[PDB]
């Protein structure tokens, strides 16, 4: 089990290592752009008036 | 002085309101078992609100009553009904404990139709019995002499009212607690710590408090009304009435302060 | 799922009859039941309804008091006690299922029905009575109501039924364009407030029959005059 | 053995170095130049009652109106959030349910627990009664989470440290996801459904490709077991919840942590984690009987959803983002808006 | 304001609520107790005895005695990180623990089976989720303990033991050692019983323990005890 486990682990590590990566700054910028792009149509972030809220007094 | 009655009123209202908010707020305290204690607290609050202030007024004026006889009848009826309701509530609590001990499977968790129905029936019976016992006083059956004095002195009413209000429930509670004690000790003996001794101490404390608080007043009442030759004096009657009244003040401590959940509720409420 | 009505035959006006229907193949207890009358060469008519658990009951103005309707869940049987019968009671009676919950499709299944022979409300109208048409060509049928069926909740309570020759009515669309289970996508519905239309993209021989529009906004339920397609 | 172990250690070091070399900046520094969100106030609108035991799982419907909740009393209730009416009540053959799922089309629901079996119920039978359509067996541990990929196949998580892809029609698992050293606790499906992430007790999160059935990436950094996981709405990032009272955000493309959400006064663990429709706000449940709203881009607390008398076990945002429902062990489910 | 279909849906919801209330009322009167131990510790024997007198996963057993319903749960086959699902039994009325009295001189692949049993008992008893839950301890193999003790001294398992080699003394020492593991003695109590091929008394003992536990819980609810 030790030999097979060590093997499978080393192939998994080699597969994981050969993965393209981008800079953290670019990912953060993309996340911020996505957040601001859809911020207008987020009811939780921007509550809608009672005329549009489906959860109200019965 | 009359200010002692005001202090007693303040203590009664404070304790009973504390119990009421403790039951209302904490989720775990909403159970059929605690509804009897809630009813007792409500009875004590009504005693403080609708009975005690007129007692204070009577003490201030030295027993001189100036209001119409209708007010005297209303006050007497309210006081009798409230005290009977309190005593019957104590009896109902004792009966609930007896049912829990004898029939624990159905009493478990104090929830369900079986428990709710019987608790509601007990509360309704207590209130109806108190109201019925107090009704005759409203019908003018409280014969009196000088209209300037407001008191209960009818021989035909005193014996029966005292019997129904105290002696029947008093004996019922005494026998119920004795049977519970015997059953618990028998269960130990069949099975053979500090917890069961605590339970026994609680039972003894409840019984002794009930006795000392209520029995002397009713004994004095009966002797004054029907004794053939007695040296009873108004001071002893007043002392006995005060001793009976302080029962409402001291009941919340006995019935809630020694319970872990109620103690936690009180500490959290007061910690603010 | 099968519904078999029982009883009927010739009955005198001064007599009485008890119609019984047997339900099987489905949870009869959880389904509401309706009785529908279709006198010869006349349209459909609602009689009564029982909610699940027999908690609610309704009767038509023309049958209130005369008819006593009961239910028996354990035996999956439905009964209609007709204490007094008159000449207008001569009609075929259908038993219809009904289940009411969000997304449900009531009046989905109709029984075979039994024939009995005897020796304000929202008005539903259909201007067109007969619409001759050859197979393949599109067909449009319109229904109108005297009161708006658009409830404040946001959906219209309109139903469409088709009755083929010698067959019981079959649900097509419910509230008010959704396609009923098993029906082809050939059927589409549309409308707004009080004007509604049922359209068939391409007609086939199986579409021959009579179309009825029914409103489910307020009791008693009402049915349209009926539009017949023929070739 | 020694050679391969040293090669594995060298590969781990190389991966760490490559990951470090790409950390030129941080999310906090970039987001310092944007206005923060204000105090978020949410008022409970509906209090769904009917459950008599602890609530363990819930899932919002695609229509954003119907939702299904799971409780250990052996009942699954489909609630009409708009009117509070109960739509269906499914009596489970096992009362130890730990998870529930709702099909995107709404024709089926799934649940599982200590029975090690995932049962699928058909809600649109011609008979009108809800009946079990298929029972998925083969797992050697309690089911942790399950999510419908479609009406035909479902992906489930089990305590046996493996995840499997199941075909409902065939009834046998088609793919097995192995590699986790600890019990898998939660699952999350990406918007495209091409790949999913799972969290396990090994304090690591793994990325799995559904079609290839192989691990793509592995994430670490938590000091304790991970209990909750949820994809970011964009799909390029996900958040995780662990018992160390900390939420961590990871990016698939950067393959490293972005920001951490934690407070000194929070000592209890985290049960559930969810993202807002736009991803601006992060909602996570805690064992301290309340849910805290976190600012995703600034790690600043936005609000607290208090009102539960017991542990908050699960929560979820509606598909349209209108409202968020929270489950708790007090047998009550609340909807906030 | 509600439409006819809305009213019908409300009525259906009320019927569902009534059904749920009935189911809860039925369930609230059933005793739920958990079973713990090892396969050779006697869980199978106890379960078979109880079932007779009256595949991966957890086994649920139903039996009734003196008009009282019992639901026993077996989690032995569920080998996993128990802390992730042990909290599901927080409401369990009582916990049944089975330990083989004759495994004092055996070894396991702790090395000693008895030491592992005591470790498991200590872990379960002191668990944060079972602070107020009573435990019933069963000694299943006293008949073979009679043969073993007369030949194999108990000192192999407990070096600190210095008493007589008689069976009674060894059994008393084992019971005391198992009972002393309770750090919450004030809040919970352990009931110890010895099981054998004889099967009549086990059900009666379990019923008595359940009744006593329920009585103590009710006294707690009322304020006494
Ligand atoms: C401690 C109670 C004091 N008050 C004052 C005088 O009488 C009242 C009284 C008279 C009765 O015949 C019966 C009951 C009763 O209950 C309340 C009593």
């Amino acid at each position: 089990a030790s030999i097979a486990q060590a093997r499978k682990l080393v192939e998994q590590l080699k597969m994981e290592a050969n993965i393209d990566r981008i800079k953290v700054s670019k990912a953060a910028a993309d996340l911020m752009a996505y957040c601001e792009a859809h911020a207008k149509e987020d009811p939780l972030l921007t509550p809608v008036p009672a005329s549009e809220n489906p959860f109200r007094e019965k | 002085y009359a200010l002692s009655y005001c202090a007693l009123i303040l203590a009664i209202v404070f304790g009973n309101g504390l119990v009421c908010m403790a039951v209302l707020k904490e989720r775990a305290l909403q159970t059929t078992t605690n509804y009897l204690v809630v009813s007792l607290a409500v009875a004590d609050l009504l005693v403080a609100t609708l009975v005690m202030p007129w007692v204070v007024y009577l003490e201030v004026t030295g027993g001189v009553w100036n209001f119409s006889r209708i007010c005297c009848d209303v006050f007497v009826t309210l006081d009798v009904m409230m005290c009977t309701a309190s005593i019957l509530n104590l009896c109902a609590i004792s009966i609930d404990r007896y049912t829990a001990v004898v029939m624990p499977v159905h009493y478990q968790h104090g929830t369900g139709q079986s428990s709710c129905r019987r608790v509601a029936l007990m509360i309704t019976a207590v209130w109806v019995l108190a109201f019925a016992v107090s009704c005759p006083l409203l019908f003018g059956f409280n014969t009196t002499g000088d209209p300037t004095v407001c008191s209960i002195s009818n021989p035909d009413f005193v014996i029966y009212s005292s019997v129904v209000s105290f002696y029947l429930p008093f004996g019922v509670t005494v026998l119920v607690y004795a049977r519970i004690y015997v059953v618990l000790k028998q269960r130990r003996r069949k099975r053979i710590p500090l917890r069961e001794k605590k339970a026994t101490q609680m039972v003894a404390i409840v019984l002794g408090a009930f006795i000392v608080c209520w029995l002397p007043f009713f004994l004095t009442h009966v002797l004054n009304t029907h004794c053939q030759t007695c040296h009873v004096s108004p001071e002893l009657y007043s002392a006995t009435t005060w001793l009976g009244y302080v029962n409402s003040a001291l009941n919340p401590v006995i019935y809630t302060t020694f319970n872990i959940e109620f103690r936690k509720a009180f500490l959290k409420i007061l910690s603010c | 799922v099968q519904l078999v009505e029982s009883g009927g035959g010739l009955v005198q006006p001064g007599g009485s009859r008890k119609l019984s229907c047997s339900a099987s193949g489905f949870a009869f207890s959880s389904f509401g039941m309706h009785w529908v009358r279709q006198a010869p060469e006349k349209g459909l008519e609602w009689v009564a309804y029982i909610s699940s658990g027999s908690g609610t009951i309704y009767y038509a103005d023309t049958v209130k008091g005369r008819f006593t309707i009961s239910r028996d869940d354990p035996k999956n049987t439905l009964f209609l006690q007709m204490t007094s019968l008159r000449s207008e009671d001569t009609a075929m009676y259908y038993c219809v299922r009904s289940i009411y919950y969000y997304g449900s499709s009531p009046f989905d299944f109709w029984g075979q029905g039994t024939t009995l022979t005897v020796s304000s409300d929202i008005v539903m109208t259909q201007a067109t009575s007969s619409v001759p048409v050859t197979p393949g060509e599109s067909v449009s049928i319109s229904c109108r109501s005297s009161k708006s069926l658009l409830h404040s909740n946001g959906n219209t309570y309109l139903y469409w039924f088709l009755q083929r020759p010698g067959q019981s009515p079959q649900l097509l669309i419910y509230r008010m364009s959704n396609l009923a289970s098993g029906v082809p996508d050939r059927f589409s519905g549309s409308g707004s407030g009080t004007a509604f239309t049922l359209t068939i993209s391409r007609l086939e021989a199986e579409d021959v029959g009579v179309y009825y529009c029914m409103q489910h906004l307020e009791y008693p339920l009402t049915f349209g005059a009926g539009t017949k397609l023929e070739l | 053995l020694d050679q391969l172990r040293q090669e594995a250690e060298q590969l781990k070091n190389q991966i760490r170095d490559a990951r470090k070399a790409c950390a030129d900046a941080t999310l906090s520094q970039i987001t310092n130049n944007i206005d923060p969100v204000g105090r978020i106030q949410m008022r409970t609108r509906r209090t769904l009652r009917g459950h008599l035991a602890k609530i363990y799982a819930m899932h919002w419907g695609t229509d954003s109106r119907l939702l299904v909740s799971a409780s250990q009393d052996g009942k699954l209730i489909i609630w009409d959030s708009y009117t509070t009416n109960k739509v269906h009540a499914i009596p489970l053959r096992s009362s130890w349910v730990m998870t529930c799922a709702y099909a995107p089309s709404g024709n089926y629901v799934a649940c599982g627990g200590l029975d090690n079996i995932c049962s699928i119920y058909n809600l649109k039978t011609r008979e009108g009664n809800v009946r079990v359509s298929r029972e998925l067996a083969g797992h050697t541990g309690y089911l942790s989470c399950c999510r419908f990929l479609d009406d035909n196949q479902i992906v489930t998580s089990s305590g046996d440290t493996t995840c499997a892809l199941w075909d409902i029609e065939t009834g046998q698992q088609t793919t097995t996801f192995t590699g986790h050293t600890g019990d898998v606790m939660s699952l999350s499906l990406a918007p495209d459904t091409r790949l999913f992430v799972s969290g396990a007790c090994d304090a690591s999160a793994k990325l799995w490709d559904v079609r290839e059935g192989m691990c793509r990436q592995t994430f670490t950094g938590h000091e304790s077991d991970i209990n909750a996981i949820c994809f970011f709405p964009n799909g390029n990032a996900f958040a995780t919840g662990s018992d160390d009272a900390t939420c961590r955000l990871f990016d698939l493309r950067a393959d490293q942590e972005l920001m951490t959400y934690s407070h000194d006064n929070i000592i209890c663990g985290i049960t559930s984690v969810s993202f807002s429709k736009s991803g601006r706000l992060l909602l996570a449940g805690y064992d301290d009987f309340n849910c805290n709203v976190w600012d995703a881009l600034k790690a600043d607390r936005a609000g607290v959803l208090a009102g539960h008398d017991n542990r908050v076990s699960c929560l979820g945002v509606t598909d349209d983002g209108m409202a968020v429902a929270t489950g708790s062990w007090d047998s009550f489910l609340k909807i906030w808006n | 304001t509600l439409s006819a279909e809305d009213k019908a849906a409300v009525e259906r919801s009320k019927m569902i609520d009534r059904n749920l209330r009935e189911d809860g009322e039925k369930a609230a009167r059933e005793v739920k107790l958990l079973l713990l131990g090892a396969g050779e510790s006697g869980k199978n024997t106890i379960v078979k005895q109880m079932k007779i007198i009256h595949t991966t996963g957890i086994v649920e057993t139903h039996f009734t005695f003196k008009d009282l319903h019992f639901k026993m749960f077996d989690v032995g086959a569920q080998r996993s990180e128990r802390k992730k699902w042990i909290h599901c039994f927080e409401g369990v009325t009582a916990i049944i623990f089975c330990v083989a009295l004759s495994d004092y001189d055996l070894v396991l692949a702790e090395m000693n089976r008895m030491h592992a049993s005591m470790k498991l008992f200590d872990s379960i008893c002191n668990n944060k989720w079972f602070t107020d839950t009573s435990i019933i301890l069963f000694l299943n193999k006293k008949d073979l303990f009679e043969e073993k003790i007369k030949k194999s001294p108990l000192t192999i398992c407990y070096p600190e033991y210095a008493g007589s080699n008689t069976y009674e003394e060894a059994a008393a020492y084992i019971q005391c050692q198992f009972e002393d593991l309770n750090k919450r003695k004030d809040t919970k109590e352990i009931y110890t019983h010895f099981t054998c091929s004889t099967d009549t008394k086990n059900v009666q003992f379990v019923f008595d323990a359940v009744t006593d536990v329920i009585i103590k819980n009710n006294l707690k609810d009322c304020g006494l005890f």
